[PDB]
């Protein structure tokens, strides 16, 4: 599957909320992902996408929206 | 040759207001320089090394060699890993390299346990420099770092304002900041900032911490020891007096460091943001010794949590967090030293943060149990806030009583 459509599946797989067409939502503002929720998503992103994504550099500005996680998955998949 | 260094002149880093006349004169070329987008590479290196050497030339002036050992030792292992991480990448190679980088600092901390003396590898900044060094080992491991000169690396790892005990930095941001000199108005904006920080630091360190530290604390200690027992009212005395002294002495120092840093072009990370008005134990650590706290967040805490989820070692969401808090703060305790009271102060904020975390979630469970019962949500107003602030502040102050190791003299004169 595509690298945008597959992330759409998992988001409501262990949180239960849809952000497909309105996706530029800040999910820290939306109340979908908590302080310990990110790690839970990132670990299933580590498992299903097979991609290792770093945490020392992770900032609040970086990977906050469902678009800036989809566009960050393609960047850390090849280069 | 050890004898030569004890012969050598010695300047206490921000020890008196007289210190700034030197460092001012000294920094002056560098700062004017930045206005014309120029740095004086050799001169900066000179002025850095002199004020670093002056800081390390006490009665234990021998420690300067301990520093040079440390530099060679770091270059060896920082580059060992750089060279390795280019081609292949392994869990255990990274682990080994991390351990080696921290090892001198581990020996320094463990030496009074085994012996009763300081390690020979011990110099002043060691505790704060190690963070900068491991920083890169961790950052290369994550693939967020690839390129750096020995110049760039040494510049960052042995930066002079933040050397002694200064604000902790990360390579990527420091190097980016040094890489582009800030433009004219932004630059003398930093001068305003610096002269503000110096003045506040003067008050914080030389005045306020003088009153708490050298004026009120030593007789209150003598009183508390005289009255004896597990506690007394003079011990509650020393709890607050020290607590403020610990704050002002350090926060003032931090401002000094920040100001001097600003005069060298770069803006180092901030260490305090009115930490006492915090309602939360979580909020306290977003306000107290921030550079250390933020480091430990992203390097010790976040990284241990990632392990406990990759492996899924613990059963539910909350217990992984609670193990992480306890271990994470405990390491920080060890970072101050292997004495009972440091590890105690460690585990204190450990159990502290777990309590705090569980209460926040219990507040939602009591608000779910009322809003679905017929009542209005449990009250939150000005006096509820104030109560939090009051509870936090005293917990914090108590931890500082533990951290002082005054309890060691009060309980075990023996």
């Amino acid at each position: 599957m595509d690298v945008k459509a597959e992330v759409i599946e998992i988001i409501d797989e262990l949180f239960m909320e849809d952000v497909s067409d309105m996706m530029d939502e800040d999910l820290f503002d939306a109340g979908v992902l908590d302080s310990m929720g990110t790690v839970e998503l990132i670990v299933e992103l580590e498992s299903r996408f097979d991609i290792r994504v770093p945490v020392s550099e992770f900032g609040r500005d970086d990977w906050n929206t469902a678009n800036k996680i989809v566009e960050g998955v393609t960047e850390l998949r090849n280069a | 040759m050890i004898d030569f260094l004890k012969q050598l002149p010695h300047l206490e880093p921000y020890g008196n207001p007289f210190y700034f006349i030197y460092l001012g004169i000294a920094l002056l070329p560098i700062f004017i320089g930045l206005f014309f987008k120029k740095r004086f590479a050799i001169y900066e290196c000179l002025v850095s090394i002199t004020f670093i050497v002056l800081a390390l030339t006490g009665t234990h002036a021998s420690q300067i060699l301990a520093l040079l050992f440390y530099i060679v030792w770091q270059i060896i292992w920082v580059y060992s890993y750089k060279r390795y991480r280019s081609q292949r990448d392994n869990k255990w190679v990274f682990y080994l390299h991390s351990f080696l980088v921290v090892l001198p600092l581990i020996l320094v901390k463990v030496e009074p346990t085994i012996n009763g003396t300081q390690s020979l590898l011990n110099f002043l900044g060691i505790s704060y420099l190690t963070f900068r060094a491991v920083g890169m080992i961790i950052e290369m491991r994550d693939g967020v770092l690839k390129e750096f000169t020995l110049g760039e690396f040494l510049r960052f790892m042995l930066f002079m304002p933040t050397f002694t005990s200064g604000p902790i930095d990360r390579f990527k941001r420091f190097n980016e900041d040094y890489q582009s000199i800030p433009n004219r108005d932004e630059l003398l904006n930093m001068l305003e900032q610096a002269v503000k920080y110096i003045m506040l630091g003067f008050l914080y360190k030389f005045v306020l911490a003088q009153i708490f530290g050298s004026m009120l604390l030593p007789p209150l200690k003598a009183q508390a020891l005289s009255q004896g027992g597990i506690f007394n009212l003079p011990t509650l005395g020393v709890m607050y007096v020290y607590g403020f002294d610990l704050f002002f002495d350090f926060a003032g120092y931090s401002m000094f460091a920040l100001a001097v840093s600003n005069l060298m072009g770069i803006k180092s990370p901030i260490n305090f943001d009115k930490p006492f008005i915090s309602r939360d134990m979580k909020e306290f650590w977003n306000r107290w010794h921030m550079s250390l706290s933020f480091w430990f967040r992203d390097f010790v805490f976040m990284r241990l949590v990632i392990v406990l989820m990759r492996n899924k070692v613990f059963k539910n969401r909350n217990t992984t967090s609670n193990v992480a808090y306890i271990i994470n703060m405990m390491v920080m305790g060890f970072w101050h030293g292997i004495t009972w009271y440091y590890i105690a102060y460690g585990i204190f904020h450990g159990i502290g943060l777990v309590i705090n975390d569980a209460w926040l979630r219990k507040k939602k469970t009591i608000n779910k149990d009322r809003k679905k019962a017929g009542l209005k949500p449990l009250p939150e107003n000005k006096w509820t806030k104030a109560l939090g602030i009051f509870i936090t502040f005293n917990t914090v102050m108590l931890s500082f009583l533990i951290f002082s190791g005054f309890l060691n003299d009060l309980w075990f004169t023996k």
